[PDB]
RNA sequence: ACAUUACCGAAGCUUUGGAUCUUAACGAAAGUUAAGAUGGUAGGGGAGCGUUCUGUAAGCCAGAGAAGUUAAGCUGGAAAG
RNA sequence: UGAAAUAGAACUGAAACCGUAGACUUACAAGCAGUCAAAGCCGUAAUUUAUUGCGGUGAUGGCGUGCCUUUUGCAUAAUGA
């Protein structure tokens, strides 16, 4: 399906899918001026993250295809898939230790011409 | 204290959607440069705001 | 036109040009069937109720094949007894399609 | 001689989750609750085709016994005429009758009623 | 209400709920099968309608014995006096036919 | 090739077309009323009813405060109802209930004899039950009973 | 080719015990329920308990 | 409660289609018919599927696509193919 | 560049787990989540074409106390995952 031509994929970033799928449902389907207004404005970690793989998205698409401003592109998918963890170590009271995932995050954007 | 038995995929989803969204701030274009700032906030882009410099905006 | 007509025990719905699934019926039987055993006949409006059968009907029927249904399994298991049995099953069925109905 | 090629387990889960496509929950997928649920299932299959003999006939009846509510033979009456004027006629064929072709049926009744 | 009590009252209506209709026609099953008995030297059919399951041992050997192991059984047997005591034995289970 | 279907047969609802039947419950016996109107919401008056699918027809009742009883019910029938609440329950002889409420009998007796479940459920909503002997239905043209 | 065709009953096959409850000998194996039998050993000396 | 005629109602009985086994008969035999007999734990006897290696096999099938998961369809009474 | 870059520090890459998109159903209802019936919607093949099948979803109806081990006897609130 994808024209992967016009994509940006951005693999292991540091955040958890489960913290960075909200912020991509409130911009999947915008235009890509509200869209970068919305990552800009909310000050949440997958906010920067999905703020530099769109931006980079966009800019493929305008390399790729001369005549397409940032006006007539809308953030057509977003994806966010889970990515590699490491574990380490939390030591508690009496000897017992736990250990203490943490996760990171795939990242997929494709933008299109819009309507 | 414990949970009794695992739930199923449906509350879990259920309870994850509902709780983790954030919602998208309001927004209204600088009156100076046309950028989509956040309603009552000083224009991040531009430093402006209801046409009264208050920011330096450097790098 | 319909007759309601038994075929070896079994009650059918017979009309002419139509076939009817019955019970597998021998390979001797695999060339031209007479049946007489017609229970009612409605013929264009009027209807003959046989007591039991109607006399002087006749269904006239030309065998066509055999065909074999869906599979069926039929299980069983005794709780915390360890024990079950399987079996599969397919009942296999004859099509004839029905020329006329002497009424 | 050691004897480990394990490409029988993973044989077995495959027709298994084959059979259990559309179930609820965990069930069509995780190995155990899809096994324990289409075994079951399997015996209420059998137990069910034994059964649905049973329910067809009574909805026939009903179905008759509705399809008389007009006239008023009680239809273990019309079970006792049909049978002392020996008509051998079928329950599913009665019931289908009275409702594609209302009027042999109502004939049939009416000839009971002798 | 006390278990003792109530197990005996179920037991008491279940034993009360039979119907006079039924009760007829075994007693008139049982009255045309004692006249075919009082009979002598004829070659009668006997049917077994009442199952085999939970009843007496002693009269399971009867019944075998008769060459009956189902419901639906079928038998001509010659009424001698052997005959007639078993038939006699297991009159409640059996039903008399006379073989013309 | 065609085969002639010999199974049993199922209409399709959307070419049933359902008729509303008045009832009147005047100098009649509360059970009797009850059991023929569960009888034809039920649609166990067609030739093709089926227990899964609603086929049978609207019945509307009317002068439902003049149904008679039998023995000393009029004074010693009781309608219970619990509030959930501790020690909630609220009892209401006949008397009381008619008085205060018209149609409550009449209703509570179908509601009673009517299947359990959602189409129990909707069967009771094909119902309308009225205290005095006019309704408004007039629109529909119900056939008398 | 040429098919050695073993005589029958030449090789009995074997009681491969608990294998399934299909075979016959499953969990429990033949050895029943439970006892010092069902725990590999058996008082030997000729022994009358 | 006492009478008359019924009906409904189980995997029972009867009928239809198919399979195995025992006995008997027929047939050179294979098998074809008749009779009945097959709920089943412990436990006994018997018949098979499938995996790996070895001889068959310095054979046969594969880069024109082996093995393996993987979608759909089909066959076998079950293991399954 | 390479035959291949869903061959880029790694071959074949399943299940558990997390997702996206499309289709259908669901906010008056008490479902060991299944089976037997079954309207409507969608996909598809035939029959001159909207009624029959292969299909996926399924309103509604009927039936149904997970499994293993242990006991005279368990859905048991006996045991174990
Ligand atoms: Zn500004």
């Amino acid at each position: 399906l994808v024209n992967r031509r016009y994509t940006a994929k951005g693999k292991n970033l540091p955040s958890s899918p489960k913290k960075v799928r909200p912020i991509a449902d409130n911009i999947r389907g915008e235009s890509y001026i509200k869209a970068i207004a919305v990552l800009c404005s909310m000050p949440n970690k997958g906010a920067k993250l999905l703020e530099k793989v769109v931006k980079s998205a966009a800019s493929n698409a305008m390399y790729h295809n001369k005549n397409l401003s940032e006006d007539m592109i809308f953030v057509k998918t977003v994806m966010v898939d889970d990515g590699r963890r490491r574990k380490k170590i939390w030591p508690r009271a009496r000897g017992r230790a736990d250990r203490l995932v943490n996760r990171n995050c795939h990242i997929f954007v494709e933008v299109d011409e819009k309507k | 204290a414990v949970p009794k038995f695992k739930p199923s995929k449906s509350r879990s989803r259920t309870r994850r959607s509902i709780n983790m969204r954030k919602k998208i701030p309001q927004f209204q274009e600088c009156s100076n440069c046309g950028n989509l700032g956040v309603r009552h906030r000083i224009c991040l882009k531009c430093g402006y705001y209801r046409n009264n410099q208050y920011l330096e905006i450097g790098l | 036109m319909y007759a309601l007509v038994e075929i070896n025990g079994k009650q059918y719905k017979a009309i002419e040009g139509e076939f009817l699934k019955i019970d597998k019926i021998s390979p001797v039987e695999k060339d031209k069937l007479e049946f007489n055993s017609v229970l009612l006949i409605n013929k264009d409006g009027e209807v003959k109720i046989g007591k039991p059968y109607v006399v002087n009907s006749l269904i006239r029927c030309t065998y066509k094949e055999d065909k074999k249904d869906k599979k069926v399994v039929s299980y069983r298991y005794r709780r915390r007894k360890s024990s079950e049995r399987k079996v599969g099953h397919r009942q296999t069925y004859s099509y004839i399609l029905v020329d006329e109905i002497v009424f | 001689a050691r004897a480990k090629n394990g490409t029988v387990h993973v044989a077995r889960r495959k027709r298994i989750l084959k059979k259990t496509k559309g179930f609820w929950g965990t069930k069509k997928s995780n190995y155990k609750k899809a096994k324990d649920t289409l075994r079951k299932g399997m015996m209420y299959a059998t137990r069910d085709r034994k059964v649905r003999k049973r329910d067809f006939r009574r909805l026939w009846i009903s179905r008759i016994s509705a399809a008389l509510s007009d006239t008023g033979v009680t239809y273990s009456r019309f079970i006792e005429g049909l049978l002392k004027s020996n008509i051998k006629i079928n329950r599913k064929i009665l019931s289908n009758l009275a409702i594609e072709d209302v009027e042999a049926f109502k004939k049939i009744v009416l000839e009971i009623r002798r | 209400i006390k278990r003792k009590l109530r197990l005996q009252l179920k037991k008491a209506r279940f034993n009360a709920s039979r119907s006079r209709s039924k009760n007829k026609c075994f007693i008139k099953r049982m009255e045309n099968n004692r006249k075919i008995i009082s009979k002598n030297n004829i070659n009668v059919q006997v049917f077994l309608v009442r199952s085999l399951i939970g009843k007496l041992n002693k009269k399971v050997k009867v019944l075998k014995a008769l060459g009956l192991n189902k419901i639906g059984d079928k038998k001509v047997h010659f009424l001698n006096e052997s005959i007639k005591g078993m038939l006699n034995e297991t009159i409640n289970m059996i039903l008399l036919s006379e073989v013309m | 090739n065609k085969i002639t279907n010999n199974d049993t047969i199922w209409i399709k609802p959307k070419t049933v077309e359902k008729k509303w039947y008045v009832i009147d419950a005047a100098d009649r016996i509360l059970g009797k009323v009850a059991v023929d109107v569960v009888k034809i919401l039920r649609g166990k008056h067609k030739a093709y009813y089926t227990p899964h699918q609603d086929l049978g027809d609207n019945v509307i009742i009317i002068n439902a405060s003049k149904v008679k009883l039998t023995g000393k019910k009029y004074q010693q029938k009781l309608y219970y109802r619990h509030s959930r609440y501790p020690g909630g329950l609220y009892s209401d002889t006949f008397r009381t209930l008619s008085e205060r409420k018209p149609c409550a009998p009449l209703e509570i007796a179908i509601k009673g004899m009517l299947p359990k479940g959602p189409l129990g459920r909707n069967l009771f909503r094909n119902l309308k039950v009225f205290s005095g002997s006019e309704h408004t239905l007039k629109a529909q043209n119900p056939i008398k009973l | 080719m040429f098919n050695l065709l073993k005589p029958k009953g030449a090789s009995k096959r074997r009681k491969i015990v608990g294998r399934g409850p299909g075979s016959g000998l499953g969990k429990t194996s033949g050895r029943g329920q439970k006892g010092q039998k069902a725990r590999n050993t058996s008082p030997r000396l000729g022994f009358e308990g």
